[PDB]
């Protein structure tokens, strides 16, 4: 087969990654646009995700196939930031090929990257910070505001974000040995027609949508302490089957014993999925026990975790029949019922351990609330993924721009032919904010230049532990076309996503520069 | 579709002129077949040094030369505007609109524009001819040509104009300022700060004599002799020959006493300067050293014309007849070293006011030396435009004129019913090339400066009377800025005589191209 | 920049060819197939499907015509031409002027909202409850067709067909239901040969051709109860391997007893609620006929699965697989008419916003032309119920947007002002295209019509028959607004997607 070597193979590596970078150049960031992939069959597809494009991307080249496995590595683990990794690795190959005329050895270029990579992680760890600015400022509020800007709820999202952030803030619990991991599904959202859309009030606790059936029962009882009994088995008279055409005292005598185990256990709250008959309801009036008919199966499973109870499958277990008193009864403070417009709900507060809450969204009609509830879960998805990792870093180019200036003076402390490789490695990070402003119609030359001017004076007074007008974390907002902090702007990214994206980007760049020969039969 | 390709042929030369107008403009080096390199920033001069292939290009070249001959300024405004009228007319051809109504639409829009030029006049030039008053007219002429020299060359040009102009007011019958009154000379060495203003012609050659300069006496007599210095002989043939050595003593001593006799009568009349247009013999320079007469030789007949209008001298067809009536008078003449070399200049004091002046330029750059020489000539014709035909009226420049006309033309578009509305709307859009050219060549973003220019001349004011600032033009920036700035701060204005004349020429230029649907050529 | 030019020329090349397919004066077209046949019709929907395209932008324009053709009957070529002209007017702005494409895309989103507000002001109110007025609105899609002889009967038949599926309900409590009208599934028709067109009525329900399975049974039931089920009633078999070998002579009676018990046990599951009717999706054996005869219920077999979904609208019975899982909530109570009386020598059944329209005519070939003609006629009447407003036809609505857009864009003073002028020029090409097909001067008739909007109203369009500027309202030319809303919205949305692709990736 043919065998090549010399400067010809080094030029093919730059031309190979140039066409690949142009595919992910316009797809960078949320401002990116969709693209179509046309095969020999004639079919195509429409997607805005650059990760799925690289999977079906057909490129024949030894260095080009390396980026294919690199794109799949970030998708199977982080699943985000694959587009930014290809852009970084593309500029590193273009600047390394220019050093050939300068008689720079490739191993020194590789060694200069490995030394700078370990030292860059230490500098990033210095500017990392947990969630702050909770008092006096607002951070998580602007996250849901930008995500809802494409919906009608975005106009009222300012008042709605205050109820969502305060709720989710307390949902965190130790989990297993202080994990503090937020659940993926929580805070069940209801709907009501009461007043207007802006009149929705936050309920600090669990809220169940149901009625009291007969109103002869008191709506407020057991203020000091109350026990909630979760029973999937109904209290109604048990029949044979819906398909059996039709003993009296036998079927009627079973439900009488099931209620006897209730009033004797001291449970003021009884939940029945299939409802309560009229005979069993009379006994609850004298005992002031509040019954609920037609409970939802998916609601009671979450009540057991919020109230500390346990779902009861059946009372026929073993040879005995009873409700297992005090075993399934949880600790609660008071269950109060407030009169609501249209459908009425039930308020349960002061349980043993809950830490969660329920957001009841009231509006004009259910047609708009159905779109607001689905959009709230999509906006909550961005919030719960950011708060899942306690170590976060501001994005929008704050990582690449702040590190560019730091490596300028730090490259002198190393030297020995490795300073030129560090300077080219730092300057290669300016391509991320550059190409990002292309899809935003903003000028990429002015934004990247003016961003370096603000970060210049930011690191001058940083080691002195004193500052006056100098602030850090200067970001780039392409929506309003102005330079603001990404912490207040609502753009936040985890640290794990940034560390693994930068480390894996250099791993593929080393294997490309080490190939001086291409042998193909 | 050659009418469409004819615009593309001009479009190739259109971008050449787009890089000319504005401070980004640059000279073009052209090497002639004779081994001579002509370098000038002016685009009208370059058209004569370029080989034209398509005959349709010469139509715009002939219209460009008209701007340089009469008003002398605005050649870039005529060529660029005429090229844009073809681009806006190309869309009407594809739309299906006939070129006949397109020509008729420009004639109606031209008459509406000329009537609005009288209402756009801000200030009026009093024609005071003051050194500070001439700084407002000369500044925009030097601007958009050479950067950094606008402050230094402003005082040099304005000072030479006031020297050749007499003291008069409100009189336009007798013309005074000509186009030959300002001559530009160059010398190696020096800088622009050391340059001075001379009230008369400057001679960079050597006096060719032992007398460096004359005295301080008042009213020095200067005589111009076209006949060369030699013994008087027969006009037909008359070659001096020596047959024998006996006649050598008579012919040698005969020419010495004959020349000395003529120089004695000239010195007795008070003539301290002799101008000989032809060669000077060897024995003639010996007698002029003792009499103290400055030796001057001007072989070029073009320089003798401007000299007779200053001192009053007259060329004499003969030699030895110092008629005192035709002699010239100069107050003071001195020989000083300017630029590193000693040269004999020509100046005055009070009387015999010179009608021609010369500015001496100095610099260490050879390329910028010839560029300023061609740039001053463009400023000479600016003074000529101060005469009766709308010399005092002026309009704001820096792209503020073309943008302001957009609101007035579109207002008359819906007022005139019929098919003429298509040509009127495209006539105002064609003026957007001037602000876009200055903004694109300056590196400014089109999405930034251009929308601010439309909002500068168009605002919502709760009232019938205009207010705020209508003087905001196009800014070149180069450092930083927010929005635009007022042009009245830098006092950059355009004369009405230059702008009004450029409209009629540019209108007839694009009219000829659109009217020609067929071109016949033949190989030579 | 070459990729942006290829995206514009791909969609415009398809739109420039179909320019002659717009209007009643649309000129015929001829395509060359490899076979000796050819397409003589001028319908744009049939021509675009037979055209082979290369660049993928033309493929996206074909999928848009398929969706637009399902919503409304006509106006398919209007959306494609309008979406192609926007890219043509924005071609010099995107390339020569070097304008960022998202700026153009963002400006088209702002101009889409302003374009809908202008059409609502030009539109005039119309009464949707008038039966005589709805017949004239449909008549535009009736005349100049084979149904012109039945046009008097077709206007009455198409009126009751629309009135059957539509229901007027509104309030601020649950929101605006928008009447929930679907032509495909709910208005789906079944052509039955024979009968009469005038006598043809629209029955609400599902119509089946299966009669009673018993010779003597009551043909009228006071309160019949429809019950739906999946598993048929018959002798079943084991799910695993079953070996049945009969040797002794007395072993034959064992299978006969089991066969009678398996059928009886399946009927006891239905008799729990004691329904008045029994309907089985699959067939029913003759053994179950005598068991359910004493229970006072009729057996109905051979029922399609697609028809069971529409039965739940007139009944409420939920589809249940196992017979033991049948709920008692599935009763068919409050059924209007049980009459099984035969009509047109075919046994029918009466189950009466979901139904199956029974079509009757002189023959099958007559009903075939009525099929596509009735569906296109109901699309115009459906647009009338979506809002009580009508728009002027002949291009008057297209000109009304361009006039108000140029005047409003001058007061915004922003970067989006330039592409607004390109949109106004694209809005004027739709009526101008009809002018080129009307023989009139496209230069003169365009400037004279635009000047009349500043003086007169916006309802003045162009007539195809005459060819001179005339009023649409006085001469009886009207078009629904829903088509105008779907033509502007879908064309702008499709034009933005074509500018979002700056590179064509080749690969699988």
């Amino acid at each position: 087969g043919e065998k090549i070597s010399g400067d010809d193979i080094r030029n093919q590596n730059v031309l190979a990654t140039m066409a690949v970078a142009n595919v992910v150049k316009s797809s960078l960031g949320p401002v990116g646009l969709d693209k179509m992939l046309v095969d020999d069959i004639g079919d195509f597809t429409v997607t805005n995700d650059g990760a799925t494009i690289l999977s079906l991307l057909d490129v024949q080249h030894p260095a080009g196939k390396i980026l294919v496995e690199l794109a799949q590595q970030q998708d199977r683990e982080i699943g985000d930031g694959t587009t930014s990794v290809v852009i970084i690795a593309s500029e590193l190959l273009k600047r390394a090929n220019e050093l050939v005329k300068n008689k720079i050895h490739p191993t020194t270029i590789i060694t200069g990257f490995r030394v700078a990579l370990r030292e860059a992680i230490r500098f990033i760890n210095e500017v990392l910070s947990t969630s702050v600015d909770t008092l006096g400022k607002e951070t998580l509020i602007n996250i849901a505001k930008t995500s809802m800007s494409s919906k009608i709820i975005g106009a009222d999202s300012d008042f709605f974000s205050n109820m969502v952030v305060d709720a989710l803030l307390a949902v965190k619990t130790q989990n297993s040995k202080g994990e503090i991991k937020y659940p993926v599904k929580a805070v069940n959202v209801l709907k009501a027609h009461g007043k207007s859309a802006t009149e929705s009030l936050l309920v600090p606790g669990y809220a169940l949508n149901c009625t009291v059936a007969s109103q002869a029962m008191p709506k407020r009882i057991a203020g000091g302490n109350v026990k909630i009994a979760c029973l999937d088995l109904n209290l109604q008279k048990a029949r044979m089957a819906m398909g059996v055409q039709i003993i009296r005292k036998r079927e009627a005598g079973i439900v009488l014993e099931r209620v006897k185990k209730i009033i004797d256990a001291g449970a003021q709250v009884v939940l029945t999925t299939k409802g309560i008959d009229d005979l069993c309801l009379k006994e609850f009036v004298e005992a002031k026990i509040m019954g609920v008919r037609r409970c939802k199966k998916e609601d009671l499973r979450r009540i057991a975790r919020a109230t500390g109870a346990t779902l009861v499958s059946s009372m026929s277990n073993l040879e005995g029949e009873e409700t297992f008193e005090s075993s399934y009864l949880g600790l609660c403070d008071e269950v109060v019922q407030a009169k609501f417009s249209d459908d009425e709900c039930i308020l349960i507060k002061g349980t043993s351990k809950h830490s969660s809450s329920s957001i009841i969204l009231r509006g004009a009609n259910d047609y708009s609330l159905d779109e607001m509830e689905r959009s709230l879960h999509d906006s909550l998805s961005v919030v719960k993924r950011t708060l899942e990792s306690g170590n976060v870093v501001p994005g929008g180019g704050c990582v690449e721009a702040a590190l560019n200036i730091y490596l300028d003076n730090f490259a002198t402390t190393v030297g020995s032919r490795e300073q030129l490789a560090i300077a080219e490695f730092a300057a290669a990070l300016l391509i991320i904010p550059k190409t990002l402003a292309v899809n935003a119609a903003k000028d990429s030359s002015e934004l990247v230049a003016k961003l370096r001017s603000y970060h210049a004076a930011s690191q001058m007074a940083k080691p002195e532990d004193v500052k006056r007008r100098s602030y850090r974390n200067y970001g780039l907002d392409l929506i309003r076309g102005k330079i603001v902090d990404e912490i207040h702007a609502g753009v936040l990214e985890p640290t794990i996503s940034k560390v693994k994206s930068l480390k894996s980007a250099l791993e593929a760049c080393v294997a490309i520069l080490r190939i001086d020969t291409m042998i193909t039969v | 579709g050659q009418i469409i390709k004819s615009i593309a042929a001009i479009r190739e030369l259109h971008q050449m002129c787009l890089t000319s107008m504005g401070p980004c403009g640059r000279n073009k080096i052209i090497v002639n077949h004779l081994g001579k390199i002509i370098i000038t920033n002016d685009a009208a001069t370059m058209l004569r040094e370029l080989d034209i292939v398509h005959p349709a290009v010469k139509v715009l070249v002939m219209a460009t030369e008209q701007q340089k001959i009469d008003m002398g300024d605005g050649t870039n405004l005529v060529m660029i505007l005429a090229g844009e009228l073809l681009n806006v007319s190309e869309k009407l051809i594809s739309m299906g609109l006939s070129a006949v109504e397109i020509i008729q639409g420009y004639n109606m829009a031209r008459k509406f524009t000329l009537k609005e030029l009288d209402e756009m006049v801000v200030g009026e030039i009093t024609d005071k001819n003051d050194k500070n008053e001439l700084l407002k007219m000369i500044k925009p002429v030097i601007s958009s040509k050479k950067y950094g020299s606008e402050d230094i060359l402003s005082e040099l040009v304005s000072e030479a104009v006031s020297h050749v102009l007499p003291v008069a007011q409100q009189a336009g019958e007798i013309p005074y300022f000509n186009v030959d009154s300002i001559r530009v000379v160059k010398i190696m060495g020096g800088s622009l700060s050391n340059s001075t203003v001379i009230k008369g012609m400057v001679f960079n050659r050597e006096p060719e004599g032992h007398v460096k300069s004359l005295s301080e006496d008042k009213k020095h007599k200067v005589a111009v002799f076209t006949c060369p210095l030699d013994i008087a002989n027969t006009e037909t043939k008359g070659t001096v020959l020596l047959h024998n050595a006996q006649e050598m003593l008579d012919f040698s001593k005969g020419e010495e006493k004959q020349i000395d006799a003529m120089m004695k009568e000239i010195a007795d009349m008070g003539v301290e300067c002799i101008v000989a247009g032809a060669g000077v013999g060897e024995l003639a320079l010996h007698y002029l050293n003792r009499y103290g007469i400055l030796v001057l030789k001007v072989p070029s007949k073009f320089e003798l014309r401007r000299l007779c209008r200053v001192c009053g001298a007259t060329p004499l067809p003969r030699l030895g007849a110092p008629t005192p009536e035709e002699l010239g008078l100069v107050e003071t003449v001195k020989t000083m070293e300017i630029g590193g070399d000693r040269v004999t200049v020509f100046k005055q004091e009070q009387g015999e006011i010179s009608r021609t002046s010369t500015i001496i330029l100095r610099g260490a750059t050879q390329n910028n030396l010839d560029d300023i020489e061609r740039a001053i000539d463009d400023g000479v014709a600016a003074v000529k435009g101060l005469m009766k035909p709308s010399g005092g009226k002026l309009l704001p420049g820096a792209g503020a004129t073309e943008i302001e006309l957009i609101s007035r033309i579109t207002k008359y578009g819906e007022r005139t019913p019929g098919l003429l509305q298509l040509a009127i709307k495209q006539f105002a859009v064609a003026f957007e090339v001037v602000p876009r050219t200055l903004a694109e060549t300056a590196g400014l973003d089109v999405n930034e400066v251009l929308p601010n220019l439309y909002a500068a001349h168009n605002v919502t004011e709760p009232g019938a009377v205009k207010t705020d600032h209508l003087y905001k033009g196009v800014d070149i920036d180069g450092e930083s800025d927010e929005g635009v700035k007022d042009i009245r701060e830098e006092n950059i204005y355009d004369m009405l005589a230059t702008k009004k004349f450029a409209i009629n020429v540019a209108t007839e230029a694009a009219t000829t191209v659109l009217s020609i649907d067929q071109i016949i050529m033949a190989k030579k | 920049r070459q990729a942006q030019i290829s995206n514009i020329t791909a969609a415009k090349a398809v739109a420039d060819v179909i320019r002659t397919c717009l209007g009643p004066k649309a000129m015929l077209k001829m395509l060359l197939d490899p076979m000796g046949g050819l397409v003589l019709t001028n319908d744009g929907h049939a021509i675009l499907r037979e055209i082979d395209v290369a660049h993928p932008a033309a493929k996206s324009m074909l999928e848009l015509s398929r969706t637009q053709d399902e919503e409304v009957g006509d106006g398919t070529t209007t959306v494609i031409i309008l979406a192609g002209e926007i890219l043509a007017q924005c071609a010099p702005y995107l390339i020569e002027k070097n304008i960022h494409p998202v700026i153009i895309i963002q400006a088209l989103k702002k101009a889409l909202t302003d374009a809908l507000e202008v059409i609502k002001q030009v539109s005039k109110p119309v009464d949707v409850e008038n039966d005589a007025a709805m017949k004239k609105l449909i008549q535009a899609s009736i005349g100049t067709k084979y149904v012109i002889h039945w046009s008097e009967k077709m206007c009455e038949l198409a009126l009751d067909a629309v009135k059957t599926v539509r229901k007027d309900l509104g309030q601020t409590v649950e929101g605006e239901p928008n009447f929930e009208i679907d032509i495909k599934r709910y208005v789906r028709v079944e052509k039955i040969p024979g009968g009469d067109v005038l006598d043809s009525r629209v029955l609400k329900g599902v119509l089946l051709n299966k009669d009673v399975v018993h010779p003597k049974m009551s043909r009228h039931i006071e309160n019949p109860r429809v019950v739906l089920l999946d598993c048929p009633l018959e002798y079943k078999k084991g799910e695993s391997q079953t070996n049945i070998e009969i040797e002794k002579e007395e072993d034959w009676n064992r299978i006969l007893q089991i066969e009678e018990e398996q059928v009886q046990l399946m009927c006891e599951q239905i008799l729990a609620v004691r329904p008045t009717l029994v309907i089985t999706e699959k067939g029913v054996s003759d053994l179950a006929q005598h068991y359910l005869l004493k229970g006072g219920c009729s057996v109905l077999r051979r029922v399609k699965k697609s028809d069971n979904n529409r039965i739940a609208r007139v009944t409420g019975a939920t589809i249940v697989n196992r017979v033991e899982d049948l709920k008692e909530s599935d009763v068919g109570t409050n059924c209007g008419l049980f009459k099984v009386e035969m009509i047109g020598d075919e046994y029918f059944s009466f189950l009466d916003k979901a139904c199956t329209i029974m079509l009757r005519g002189g023959s099958k070939d007559i009903l075939n032309e009525i099929d596509r003609n009735l569906q296109d006629a109901m699309a115009v009447a459906r647009n009338v119920m979506l809002s009580p407003s009508l728009s002027p036809g002949g291009g008057a609505t297209e000109m009304a947007v361009s006039v108000k857009l140029a005047e409003k864009a001058k007061q915004l003073e922003g970067i989006q002002q330039w592409p607004y002028q390109a949109v106004a020029d694209a809005m004027e090409c739709i009526p101008r295209t009809l002018i080129q097909n009307a023989g009139g001067d496209p230069i003169r008739l365009l400037s004279q019509l635009r000047a009349k909007h500043a003086q007169g109203n916006f309802t003045t369009g162009i007539d195809g028959d005459k060819g001179k500027i005339v009023d649409m309202v006085s001469y009886g030319i009207w078009e629904p607004e829903v088509i105008k809303q779907q033509s502007v919205k879908t064309a702008i949305e499709s034009a933005c997607l074509l500018l979002r692709v700056d590179d064509i990736v080749s690969g699988v």
